[PDB]
RNA sequence: GGGGCUCGAAGACGAUCAGAUACCGUCCUAGUCUCAACCAUAAACGAUGCCGACCAGGGAUCGGCGGAUGUUGCAGGACUCCGCCGGCACCUUAUGAGAAAUCAAAGUCUUUGGGUUCCGGGGGGAGUAUGGUCGCAAGGCUGAAACUUAAAGGAAUUGAC
C-alpha cells in the first residue's frame, strides 16, 4: 500500500474510470475496478448514449444517425 | 407420496429444519433424495455424458448406458452422480438422484481482499481421481474461471466465479476428470486456516435433541 | 471467514477432532460425538453432560479410545467427578 | 425327485407354526385339516403339504427345530429363569488369587481382601 | 456400590486373566504378565472405564437406540437380558449385513450407541457402525482390536463368569445412575451365567 | 550422511504432526533450527518446546497444537531481494491470506513480512503454514 | 601342457512321421577336470543405484551382549523366559502411495526442493552402417541416418478357447 509506484497510477486508474463514467463515486477502490465487465464499457459508447437520451428509435437507428 | 423410511426424512418432513448446514455439521448420512429436495430451494441439472459400456456375452454384447449428472445451486452446494442402466432414460433419472444425493458444501473465499460476496476458492486445492489430478488455485475478483468445459460446468454450478486450473494426467477419460474436480471442491472445505482454529463449542446432533417426537410417534 | 463488515461469509463453521484437532468433514461418516453425562455427590445424573467429538481418522487408527480416556480424565478435573 | 419346493417348504412351515394346537400325527388327519384351514388348488400338493408336515411332526416329537417360533421352547415359556439358585454360584471366599494377582493388590487395591488366599 | 466389592467379585469370576499376548493397545490396562504368559489385566482400570462407559450410555433418556449385539454363542444370556432391565434394544447371535445401512431393509436400525460384547468376534457391526456415526463401546480383551471401538472395557470374553457378571455389574451402576437404584443392595441374583 | 539437520528436524516434526502425535523429538539440535522454532511458536503454529542438553548436540522435544498444516525446508538455500519474496510467495503458499516463508537475512532469522517490515532480503530457509 | 570316469554341441545310425538335418534309443569329437595366459558378456534379477532421517503392529530365526530362571549320566555348555544392537526374511492392516498388479517401502509428491552417480523421450530401421578403440579370433565399449508407421505397449475386466 505505501508503495508510490501503487499510489500514483492507483489515483490516476480510478481518475479516468470516474471521467468515463464507468466506476460510481460509491466505488473508489481498486479492488472496484477489477471488477469491471463488458457491458460497463459499451454503455458508455455514443451510439449507446444517444439510444438512451431518447434521441434514437432504436439502437439502430442511433447507429444510422 | 413420499413416506420416510429414515430418521433424518422422519424429522425433516414436518418441517423442523431450514437449511441443510446443519446436515452437514454432524455430517449425517443424507441417504433419501427428498431431503435435499426440501431443503435446498434451487437445484439444477445438466447431464455432462452418456456413455456405452459393453459386457461380452456368449451371445453378443450387453450393452448398458452410464450417465454423469451434476448438480447444485450456484451458491455453494454441489452433488456428483454416476448411474449406469439399461437405457438412458433410467440412467439420467437415478443418476440425478445420486446427484441429489450426494450435495456437499464448498468454501469460497477471497484473493486479497474483503470486498463482499466472496468468489473464490480460499486456497489451493487439488484433488486425484487414479491419475487425473485437478489443482485450482485463487484468481482477482475479474479472472473468471479458466479450466476446461468440465470443471467450468462443475465450478459453475458449485457457485465459484474466479479461479485457476490446472490438470495432470488422462484428462480425457469424463469420469475420472469430473470426480476429481468434485472431490477435491469436497477438499475447499477441509483446509485448517488459521481463523478456524478458534476453541470450538458443540451442540446436540438432530438425533440427540429431538428424541422427544422419535421413541414411538411411528407415523402419526 | 470475517468480511470487512466483519460478518460470516462460509455456509457453516465445522467442528474439529477434540484429540487431533483437525476439522471434521461435512461427508465424514466415520466421525462420531459421545455425550458424557456427569453425576452428583451421591451418583445421581443431573441432565448435563460434557461433549467430545472425534474424526475418522483417530477412530481408524485404533486411538480413539485411548484418546477420549485421556481427554476425560484430563476434562474431569475442572469439573470435579 | 423327492425333494419339496419352497412353496410347500414354507406353507408347512407356515401352518406347522400358526396351527400346532390341534394337528396330529397322522398325514390323513393332516390332509383333512389343510384342506380348511388353507386353500391349496392342487389335490396332490396337498397331499404333499401334509405329507411334509407330518414328516416335521416326527421331527419336533424329539426336539425342537429351527424353522417354527410362537410359544417359544416349544409350546411354554419360562425355561431359564427357572434357574435360579437360591445361593448365587459365584463364591467371595478364597477366590482363586495367585501370586501376581497378590502383587496386585499389593498395587492400588487393598491387600486384605475377605476373599483373599494364598495360592 | 463400593469399588472393592466388584473388584472381588471380578476376582472371583476370573476377569483379570489375560491370553498368551497382548497388541500394542492395552498395555495401558494390563499389570504384567506371568511366567507362564497370561496376562493379569488390571482390574482397577476397568472398574472406572466400565463406570465411565455407564456415564455414557446414560445420557440419551431414549434407550430404544442401543442395540447390544452379541455374535459368540456364549454370552447370550447375558445380551438377552439388560435390554429389559434397561430399554436398551439387543439382536444375539446373527447380525444381517446392511441393518445399519440398507434403509430398504426389513430390520434397518440406525442407533445412537452400539454395546458388544467382543469386537474380534461381531467386527461386522463395527465396520458396519463405521458408516453411520454410531460411537460404540465393546469389553476388549488382549488380543482385539481397537480398530473403531471408541470406547473399550479391558475384561474377558471368553469365559462363563466374566462375561455375565460383567454385564450385570455395567447394567447394576447404569441404573444406580439413571437413579431407580437408591442405595441398596442387588435384587438380580446371576442369571445370566451359561446354563 | 547428515547433510542438513534443518530438513531433518522438519521432517519429523511434519510426520509426526500428520499422525496426531502430541510431542516430537528432534535429535540433533543447532542454534537455527531453535530460531525457526521460536518463529514458528510465535506466529502460535506450535507451543512449548524445551531443549535437552546431552553434552554432544542437544535434543529438542516440541508439543503439538494441531495447527500446523505443512512445514519444510527449500534446498539449495537460493538468495531472495525483497522483490522476489512477492514471486516466492506465489510459490511455496496456499494464500496470499495467511502462511509463511522463513528468511535468513543478516538481521537474523526471520518471516517473510517482518523482512518486508524491515526492508531486507537474504536466503531462504523453509516455509510453513 | 596334463588328465581324459561320466555326460555330451558337431557327426553317424535306429525309430516316429506326408516329410524329421528335431523331440525318443545307442556309439561318440571339441568340451565337461586341472595349470599358465586371453575374453568381458547373462532373465549378471530384488527386472527395485549408494548414503541419511522419519513414519503401524506382530511372531519366528541367525551372530554378539545384559538379566532372570530351574533341569541336565555333564563357573561354563545344552534347554526356558525377558531385553538391546546388527542381518536374511515372513504375516496382518492402511490412516499412505500407485494405472493397477502390488509395496511397510515402490510411503513422508501440484501441500511438488536431504546429498549424489547413471540413465529414458511413440513403435520399427537398430544395437544395424561407419569411424574410433580393446581382443589371437569369436567378439566387447562408443554408436547414427535415409526411409517407414498410427498405433506398439502396461495392469486389470467379461466372454471364447
Ligand atoms: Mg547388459
Ligand atoms: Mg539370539
Ligand atoms: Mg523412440
Amino acid at each position: 500500500e505505501k508503495n508510490p509506484r501503487r499510489i500514483f497510477e492507483g489515483a490516476a486508474l480510478l481518475r479516468r474510470m470516474n471521467r468515463y463514467g464507468l466506476l460510481a463515486e460509491g466505488q473508489d477502490k481498486l479492488d472496484y475496478v477489477l471488477a469491471l465487465t463488458a457491458e460497463n464499457f459499451l454503455a458508455r459508447r455514443l451510439q449507446t448514449l444517444v439510444f438512451k437520451a431518447g434521441m434514437a428509435k432504436s439502437i439502430h437507428h442511433a447507429r444510422v444517425l | 407420496k413420499w413416506v420416510p423410511v429414515t430418521k433424518l426424512g422422519r424429522l425433516v418432513k414436518e418441517g423442523r429444519f431450514t437449511k441443510m448446514e446443519e446436515i452437514y455439521l454432524h455430517s449425517l448420512p443424507v441417504k433419501e433424495h427428498q431431503i435435499v429436495e426440501t431443503l435446498c430451494p434451487g437445484l439444477k441439472d445438466e447431464v455432462m455424458k452418456i456413455t456405452p459400456v459393453q459386457k461380452q456375452t456368449r451371445a453378443g454384447q450387453r450393452t448398458r448406458f452410464k450417465a454423469f449428472v451434476v448438480v447444485g445451486d450456484s451458491n455453494g452446494h454441489v452433488g456428483l452422480g454416476v448411474k449406469c442402466a439399461k437405457e438412458v432414460a433410467t440412467a439420467i433419472r437415478g443418476a440425478i438422484i445420486l446427484a441429489k444425493l450426494s450435495i456437499v458444501p464448498v468454501r469460497r473465499g477471497y484473493w486479497g481482499n474483503k470486498i463482499g460476496q466472496p468468489h473464490t476458492v480460499p486456497c489451493k486445492v487439488t484433488g486425484k481421481c487414479g491419475s487425473v489430478t485437478v489443482r485450482m488455485v485463487p484468481a482477482p475478483r475479474g479472472s473468471g474461471i479458466v479450466a476446461a468445459r468440465v470443471p467450468k460446468k462443475v465450478l459453475q454450478f458449485a457457485g465459484i466465479d474466479d479461479v485457476f486450473t490446472s490438470s495432470r494426467g488422462s484428462t480425457k477419460t469424463l469420469g475420472n476428470f469430473v470426480k476429481a474436480t468434485f472431490d477435491c471442491l469436497m477438499k475447499t472445505y477441509g483446509f485448517l486456516t488459521p481463523d478456524f482454529w478458534r476453541e470450538t463449542t458443540f451442540t446436540k446432533a438432530p438425533y440427540q435433541e429431538f428424541t422427544d417426537i422419535l421413541a414411538k410417534p411411528t407415523k402419526a | 471467514m470475517q468480511n470487512e463488515v466483519g460478518d460470516m461469509v462460509d455456509l457453516y463453521v465445522p467442528r474439529k477432532c477434540s484429540a487431533t484437532n483437525r476439522i471434521i468433514t461435512a461427508k465424514d461418516h466415520a466421525s462420531v460425538q459421545i455425550n458424557i453425562g456427569h453425576v452428583d455427590e451421591n451418583g445421581l445424573y443431573d441432565g448435563r453432560f460434557t461433549t467430545f467429538a472425534l474424526s475418522g481418522f483417530v477412530r481408524a487408527q485404533g486411538d480413539a479410545d485411548g484418546s477420549l480416556d485421556r481427554l476425560w480424565q484430563k476434562r474431569k478435573a475442572e469439573i470435579k467427578q | 425327485g423327492r425333494v419339496r419346493t419352497k412353496t410347500v417348504k414354507k406353507t408347512s412351515r407356515q401352518v406347522i407354526e400358526k396351527y400346532y394346537s390341534r394337528m396330529t400325527l397322522d398325514f390323513h388327519t393332516n390332509k383333512k385339516v389343510l384342506e380348511e384351514v388353507s386353500i391349496l388348488q392342487s389335490k396332490r400338493l396337498r397331499n404333499k403339504v401334509a405329507g411334509f408336515t407330518t414328516h416335521l411332526m416326527r421331527r419336533i416329537q424329539r426336539g425342537p427345530v429351527r424353522g417354527i417360533s410362537l410359544k417359544l421352547q416349544e409350546e411354554e415359556r419360562e425355561r431359564r429363569m427357572d434357574f435360579v439358585p437360591e445361593k448365587s454360584a459365584l463364591e467371595v471366599d478364597e477366590i482363586r488369587v495367585d501370586k501376581e494377582t497378590m502383587d496386585m493388590l499389593a498395587f492400588l487395591g487393598m491387600a486384605d481382601l475377605p476373599g483373599v488366599e494364598r495360592a | 456400590s463400593q469399588r472393592e466389592q466388584d473388584i472381588q467379585m471380578m476376582l472371583a469370576a476370573d476377569v483379570h486373566l489375560g491370553t498368551k499376548n497382548c497388541d500394542f493397545q492395552m498395555e495401558r490396562y494390563v499389570y504384567k504378565r506371568r511366567t507362564d504368559g497370561i496376562y493379569i489385566i488390571n482390574l482397577g482400570k476397568t472398574w472406572e472405564k466400565l463406570q465411565m462407559a455407564a456415564r455414557v450410555i446414560v445420557a440419551i433418556e431414549n434407550p430404544q437406540d442401543i442395540i447390544v449385539q452379541s455374535a459368540r454363542p456364549y454370552g447370550q444370556r447375558a445380551v438377552l437380558k439388560f435390554a429389559q432391565y434397561t430399554g436398551a434394544n439387543a439382536i444375539a447371535g446373527r447380525h444381517t449385513p446392511g441393518t445399519f445401512t440398507n434403509q430398504m431393509q426389513t430390520s434397518f436400525s440406525e442407533p445412537r450407541l452400539l454395546i458388544l460384547t467382543d469386537p474380534r468376534t461381531d467386527h461386522q457391526p463395527i465396520k458396519e457402525s463405521a458408516l453411520g456415526n454410531i460411537p460404540t463401546i465393546a469389553f476388549c480383551d488382549t488380543d482385539s482390536p481397537m480398530r473403531y471401538v471408541d470406547i473399550g472395557i479391558p475384561a474377558n470374553n471368553k469365559g462363563k463368569q466374566s462375561i455375565g457378571c460383567l454385564f450385570w455389574l455395567l447394567a447394576r451402576m447404569v441404573l444406580q445412575m439413571r437413579g431407580t437404584i437408591l442405595p441398596g443392595h442387588k435384587w438380580e441374583i446371576m442369571v445370566d451365567l451359561f446354563f | 550422511v547428515r547433510v542438513s539437520v534443518l530438513n531433518d528436524a522438519l521432517k519429523s516434526m511434519y510426520n509426526a504432526e500428520k499422525r496426531g502425535k502430541r510431542q516430537v523429538m528432534i535429535r540433533p539440535s543447532s542454534k537455527v533450527i531453535i530460531k525457526f522454532l521460536i518463529v514458528m511458536q510465535k506466529h502460535g503454529y506450535i507451543g512449548e518446546f524445551e531443549y535437552v542438553d546431552d553434552h554432544r548436540s542437544g535434543k529438542i522435544v516440541v508439543e503439538l497444537n494441531g495447527r500446523l498444516n505443512k512445514c519444510g525446508v527449500i534446498s539449495p538455500r537460493f538468495d531472495v531481494g525483497v522483490k522476489e519474496i512477492e514471486g516466492w510467495t506465489a510459490r511455496l503458499l496456499p494464500s496470499r491470506q495467511f502462511g509463511y516463508i522463513v528468511l535468513t537475512t543478516s538481521a537474523g532469522i526471520m518471516d517473510h513480512e517482518e523482512a518486508r517490515r524491515k526492508n531486507v532480503g537474504g536466503k531462504v530457509l523453509g516455509f510453513f503454514y
